[PDB]
This record gives C-alpha cells, structure tokens and sequence, in this order.
C-alpha cells in the first residue's frame, strides 16, 4: 500500500535519477553480486567483472522496469505481470534475494543524491521498492 | 567477521572519517522511520510521529551514539564479535527480546546512512566489506 | 495471487477443520509463544499459560479473522482494513512475527487434519496464510 | 543448542519413533513443492512438475534420506553442531550457494512434517523443543 505521499516522494527521486537511471542500475547489480555474492548464481553466463556490457545492459533492463512500475504505480501487477512470470516461474529466484536487490538499489540512490535521499523519502522507496518485490514474487 | 586484509583497509580508512557524534542517531532514527515497529521498544523516548520529529529528537541522538559505540568496539575486535557483544546480546535478546532480523535492518540502514554520507567514496567493494561486518555484528548479537 | 485450486484447498481444508476452528487457533498461539518466545512481548497483559482462558478466547478471535478472509478471498485487503490497522498502527507488531504464527497454524492444521494435509494443500494454505500476513502487513 | 534436559527428553523420545527412510522424503518434497525456488537446486534430480511428481520421485527420497541422516547426527551431538556440520557448511554455503532462510525453510517443514505423522503426540512443548533443534542446525550450516 503506497499513500500519496510515497507516490510523490518516488516519483521525485525518480525525477532526480533522471537520465542517470540505467547507470545506478547497473551499479546497484555490482554492489549486490559484490556484498551477496549468493546471488552470482543467477548469471552463470554473465561476465560480472566491473565495467562489464552485459551488467551494464541489465542494469538498464532492471532500471527501466522500476520506471514502468513508478508510471504505473497505482497498477503495478497488471504492468509487471510478464517481469513476475519472469521471476518466479522460469527462474526460480530466492524472494530473499529481492529484498538484498532493493537494499543495493537504495545504497545506490543514496550514495547518488545527498539532497533527495531524505528519511522520509528513504521510507517511501523502500516501500516502492517492497511493493515491487512483492509482486515480482507473487506468481508461486 | 573473516574479513580479508583489503577489507580490513577499506572498513578502517572509511571509518576513521565517520562523525560518531552523528552517525549513530541518523542510522537509529532513519531505522524508526523506515521501520515503525521498531519504535515499539522505544515508546520511552518521546515524539516519535514523524520523521522530523525522530530525526530532530534528543534521545534518539543520544542512544544513536552508544549504538554506533557499539559498532566501533565491534569494529576494533574484528576477530572476536561473539565476546565483545556478549553483554549486548544479553541485553536485546533476554531483557528486551527483539528480534535479530531488526539487527539485520539495523545495519543495513547504517549501510545506507554511509553511502549517503560518504556518496562516490561509498564504492561496492566498500560496502561489501561493511555488509560483512553489519552480518557479522547482528548474528553475534542474535547469539 | 492465489489460484483457484489453492482457493478451493483453502476452503477444503477449513471445511475439514469445521468447529474446530477456535480451539486450533488457541493451539496455533500456544505453539507459538511456547516456540518463539519473543512474540509473547506483545501479550504482557495476557495469562500465557496453559488453559488460560485469554488464549482460547483470543484463539478464537484470531481463527474468526482467518474464515473470513477465506469467505472472501477474492477482497482480502477491504474485508482486513481496520485488522490491518490495528496491527501495523496500533500493535506496531514487528511483520517476522507473521511468518511465525503462519507456521504455528500450519503445523497445528498438519497436527489435526492426517488425510486433509497433503502436499497441495499444506502449499496452498502457506500461500493464503501468507496473502493474509501480506495484507496484516500492508498498513505502515 | 542449548536444550534443556526435558527439551533433550521431548526430542529424543520422539526421534527414536520416527521412520528415517520415509520422514527426511517427505521433508525435502514438501519444501520444493511449497517453496518451488527451492527446486532451482535439484533440476538434476527429474520430473518435479507436480507434487506427486515430487513426493513420488525417487531422488528427492533418496537424497532427503542424507538429510534426515545428517539430522540426526545433529541429535546426537546437539552440545557441538558447529563442528558436526563444518563439512556440510562448506558445501551448501560454498560450493551450492543456497541462502541459510532455505535452512529455516527445510526446519520448518521438518516440523510441519512430524505434526502430520505424530499429530495429538506433537504437542506445543514437545514442537518448542524441535524448534531450538532446527534452529541450532541452520545456524552451524549457515556458518
Ligand atoms: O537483476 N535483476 O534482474
Ligand atoms: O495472535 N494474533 O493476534
């Protein structure tokens, strides 16, 4: 359950990413196959060496899709319905492993905007980004 | 915590630049606002019904700095978490008796308060060497 | 997201259980503050032990709320609002402790019901229990 | 695991009543049947598209045979787990990468699993007793 005052909070930090969203992406994947090292596991096939295309590619892929919930925010099920099949069907990802991404994402725009990363706002991503997991996860 | 010599150094480098007057009450009371129900072992400490409110209030402040206290020990006794922490682990655990998932969130609130803090210099392998001592503190607390 | 087999497991097993329904809840709580002590944090106020007329009449109260999100499991979130209130606001319950009582319910059901605990069902009454913890949740 | 004598007495007693052939199967099927990304670690072992598939699926018994035989191991050294399962840690943690909530997960289901035999003999002090037990496993394995 987002209020109207997370949905604004995460539509404001999103509005302060701006075109950077794809890089912290990306950066938030490092830091989560660095300090999780468990979650390697699901890209046997990925060069996950720093600098790497295909994280840098995914990074994008992950971070576009957070911005099609965020401009869905009121329906996001139906908008990440194909990401939850996705997920919890064809590959079996750990719901654990949601929460360690959404924390490295958060790190991510914390280490990124100073001035956006307030505790009210903090609490409001960290609920978009429960939300999110909650759904890519609900397809068991 | 088996931390390697390289992330002994980033841990250590990082840490000597920390405001332990101020770290601890951000990492405490961001944790009271991300985390509301935590604030039910807190009830004793005031006003607690906004962010402003747990942001801008003296015992959070206050209890903040023996928490990151805590952490700077813990800090120091790298190779021996479970007998530095084992006044503490009594404490949370037999008189208070929270549950160790919230040491879990603790730390990773601190994380966040660090990359906020230190932005660019807060880099993924800095933090990856923080993550262990954050998991290494809570399970010695959780014991 | 429940299927409609979960859906008719649920109902299923609850027609199994019949008037037991109180007297398992009761259970469920005895296990679980037996079990996992720091949840009786919550009930200071309560006699915790064994028989305790407290137990069985919250027992009862706890199993109410559980039929009736089953009698309408298609609008979980309306029919649990002001329960949902009451746990996040008021109660400030910490939402781990949701995964422990969910398990207590379960293992007190697989305690009663030898033919009805199948497999499936134990599965399918995992995911409403934790649908019903999802919405208990939803509210901070 | 700190069991207290009558914690020991509840699991001991029962433990000798149960079927080790049979117990650890159903233990390990129930787990990739109710938590399906659990399956992601045993795509070796078959057809597990349904739960019958599951329960009736030769390696998943057999290997939950190992599992329940690793368990009682643990039994019978519950005042040394760290060291009994030193050798099962590394596996699981090192070479499988398996998150230690999927420990809690399998205990759980153990649990779940010796109500459904032992039903009214399962009471709440006697589950109280277990819970420590699987607990205190996970932990050594998480290690
Ligand atoms: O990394 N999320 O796919
Ligand atoms: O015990 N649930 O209120």
């Amino acid at each position: 359950v987002l209020s109207p005052a997370d949905k604004t909070n995460v539509k404001a930090a999103w509005g302060k990413v701006g075109a950077h969203a794809g890089e912290y992406g990306a950066e938030a994947l490092e830091r989560m196959f660095l300090s999780f090292p468990t979650t390697k596991t699901y890209f046997p096939h990925f060069d996950l060496s720093h600098g790497s295309a295909q994280v840098k590619g995914h990074g994008k892929k992950v971070a576009d899709a957070l911005t099609n919930a965020v401009a869905h925010v009121d329906d996001m099920p139906n908008a990440l319905s194909a990401l939850s099949d996705l997920h919890a069907h064809k590959l079996r990802v750990d719901p654990v492993n949601f929460k360690l991404l959404s924390h490295c994402l958060l790190v991510t725009l914390a280490a990124h905007l100073p001035a956006e990363f307030t505790p009210a706002v903090h609490a409001s991503l960290d609920k978009f980004l429960a939300s999110v997991s909650t759904v890519l996860t609900s397809k068991y | 915590v088996h931390l390697t010599p390289e992330e002994k150094s980033a841990v250590t480098a990082l840490w000597g630049k920390v405001n332990v007057d101020e770290v601890g009450g951000e990492a405490l009371g961001r944790l009271l606002v991300v985390y509301p129900w935590t604030q039910r072992f807190f009830e004793s400490f005031g006003d607690l019904s906004t962010p402003d409110a747990v942001m801008g209030n003296p015992k959070v402040k206050a209890h903040g700095k023996k928490v990151l206290g805590a952490f700077s020990d813990g800090l120091a006794h790298l190779d021996n978490l479970k007998g530095t922490f084992a006044t503490l682990s009594e404490l949370h655990c037999d008189k208070l008796h929270v549950d160790p998932e919230n040491f879990r969130l603790l730390g990773n609130v601190l994380v966040c308060v660090l990359a906020h803090h230190f932005g660019k210099e807060f880099t993924p392998p800095v933090q990856a060497a923080y993550q262990k001592v954050v998991a290494g503190v809570a399970n010695a607390l959780a014991h």
